[PDB]
RNA sequence: GGUUAAGCGACUAAGCGUACACGGUGGAUGCCCUGGCAGUCAGAGGCGAUGAAGGACGUGCUAAUCUGCGAUAAGCGUCGG
RNA sequence: CCCGGCGAGGGGAGUGAAAAAGAACCUGAAACCGUGUACGUACAAGCAGUGGGAGCACGCUUAGGCGUGUGACUGCGUACC
RNA sequence: GUAACGGGGCUAAACCAUGCACCGAAGCUGCGGCAGCGACGCUUAUGCGUUGUUGGGUAGGGGAGCGUUCUGUAAGCCUGCGAAGGUGUGCUGUGAGGCAUGCUGGAGGUAUCAGAAGUGCGAAUGCUGACAUAAGUAACGAUAAAGCGGGUGAAAAGCCCGCUCGCCGGAAGACCAAGGGUUCCUGUCCAACGUUAAUCGGGGCAGGGUGAGUCGACCCCUAAGGCGAGGCCGAAAGGCGU
């Protein structure tokens, strides 16, 4: 009733190892560091995912509020007016209307600035 | 066509052969066999030994005019390695390795 | 005949005196200097 | 003293950045047999700037 | 078209990194078995002053290591297969 | 049969289903060491990754762009028991 | 080494009072999916639908599973239309995992449901084998010393001939007993051994060589001491002694 654990043991590490392609020194070619370095990268991709919800909202802020400077207004007056004007867009739509159309933006900044009054 | 030449098991470690194969990588045959005559090492005899018999293949086996041949790829890789034993101070003793080579060289036409 | 035969039986001999070459008694009797940080 | 931390076969490798040699280029050709030898040297027949020497 | 300025700027690898292709060293893994382990069922439960257990030296066409044998020395007589 | 020291080691020819089964000879992994190809690197500071992300090269593609490799620049980030 | 605002810098970008905007977390809301524990209805079991609420975790308790070798189901099923093994690629489960296929490989392998465990490794200054780093670094074993010509040889600083030079000479000279066991002589070979090379050797291989009435053992005689018929002692084994 003897077992031998060769085959097991060496797909085990393989597993590992393919996971690790592309990282430095001996990073990946021992399995003992190879392993660590694995389930730090684990760590760190969970971490990001949360951290990639902030740096996208943190664009659309510093595009916004230069786009809107061109046109005579400041970026919490104009968020301000928005909403007493009862306008619902998204603040990553409103980065891409900066970007991409002038003349919409223009249509909503003097809209927003009217609502302020 | 290519031809190749080996020695294999030969007395020299690897690192040291190294240093000659890099002079003579991507030369004429003529060239070749100029260089390694005025260089004053141990490894240079046994290259240029090698790299002759290749020559001799190219001509008798295979085709002909070695006038135009040139030398195309040339490696050097370790072979099996004798251990043994030297003594030191106070009954100590220390592992000595004796290591070995293979030498490979492409001749084509090319 | 003495090519393959010789060199490997030969390398084979080294691996004892190694290991009983380590019997040997490495006391070093002592630290002979005087304690680290002695009373 | 010793090690602390192996090096890597990248630093080795950097060090033997100045261990490659040179050859020579400097071939000549004797006036009279035409065979090659160095500067300054004896071709291997014995012959120096064309007129014959010891040639043992 | 030229001549001046001011501004910007592809192309190098002594060597090194990653990926891929082809090798060398080393001997794991798989697959084997006249080698072992644990037992049931029977047998025999001693050999030796007629010289024992264990050995030394010898013994072939050739000289030795194994296997046998003892100056009748890889064997001698008789009765059966 | 050829190179070589009437060497060692090779390249042919030939046997064999197979010689990358050639006597260190079933299969033949990993650490370790090489050759070639593609991209990056000589004003740049730290557990070497992760999240963004130009450019280059190859393959597919009818546009439109996908797939593989690399990764300039930037946010965060002091191994395991 | 500025260094008693984190910096740059600031007469407001300092400190009181008042006000309105905006930024800001894995908190709350939105959309999609998984798992519990109750309630409520249908099937009134499972199978479902409509709700409410819950899910950070060490020591530790409870519940579910994956995979490996062996036995039955087996003279069954898959196997040159290529098995186990090795090596890439592509799909899919929440996970341990599974499946198909290219290349090597050249003869064995196991659905499904049960049974038994030498049943899963990164660490124990763990054990055995292989391979690295420092590194082509330190060293090559007495500071008595070598220079040239010829010869053989594929190759000569180290080998053989010749000349010169230097060292020891109550020893670095010539013998014997111990100890060693072919190392002695001749001819051949240079791949390992010789701390480099080597045509050389106490290295490999093949032949040859050790002659006693007087030298030494053996032999004759005993010292210290050993053994010891009878004998005297002692649980046995044994101790001492003519």
């Amino acid at each position: 009733a003897r077992v031998k654990r060769g085959v097991i043991a060496r797909a085990r590490h393989k597993k590992i190892l393919k996971q690790a392609k592309g990282y430095y020194g001996a990073r990946s070619r021992v399995y003992r560091v190879a392993f660590q370095a694995v389930i730090k990268a684990g760590q760190y991709a969970y971490r990001d995912r949360r951290q990639r919800k902030r740096q996208f909202r943190q664009l659309w802020i510093a595009r916004i509020n230069a786009a809107a400077r061109q046109n005579g207004i400041s970026y919490s007056k104009f968020i301000n007016g928005l909403k007493k004007a009862s306008v619902e867009i998204d603040r990553k739509i409103l980065a891409d209307i900066a970007v991409f159309d002038k003349v919409a933006f223009t249509a909503l900044v003097e809209k927003a600035k009217a609502a302020l009054a | 066509m290519e031809t190749i030449a080996k020695h294999r098991h030969a007395r020299s470690s690897a690192q040291k052969v190294r240093l000659v194969a890099d002079l003579i990588r991507g030369k004429k045959v003529s060239q070749a066999l100029d260089i390694l005559t005025y260089t004053n090492k141990k490894a240079a005899v046994l290259v240029k030994k090698v790299l002759e018999s290749a020559i001799a293949n190219a001509e008798h086996n295979d085709g002909a005019d070695i006038d135009d041949l040139k030398v195309t790829k040339i490696f050097v890789d370790e072979g099996p390695s004798m251990k043994r034993i030297m003594p030191r101070a106070k009954g100590r003793a220390d592992r000595i390795l004796k290591r070995t080579s293979h030498i490979t060289v492409v001749v084509s036409d090319r | 005949m003495t090519a393959n035969s010789r060199s490997m039986n030969l390398s084979n001999s080294v691996a004892v005196t190694v290991y009983e070459a380590w019997r040997q008694l490495g006391y070093k009797g002592s630290w002979w200097w005087p304690r680290i940080r002695g009373p | 003293a010793v090690q602390q931390n192996k090096p890597t076969r990248s630093k080795r490798g950097m060090r033997r950045s100045h261990d490659a040699l040179t050859a020579v280029t400097s071939l000549s050709v004797d006036k009279t047999s035409g065979e090659k030898h160095l500067r300054h040297h004896i071709t291997a027949d014995g012959y120096y700037r064309g007129r014959k020497v010891i040639a043992k």
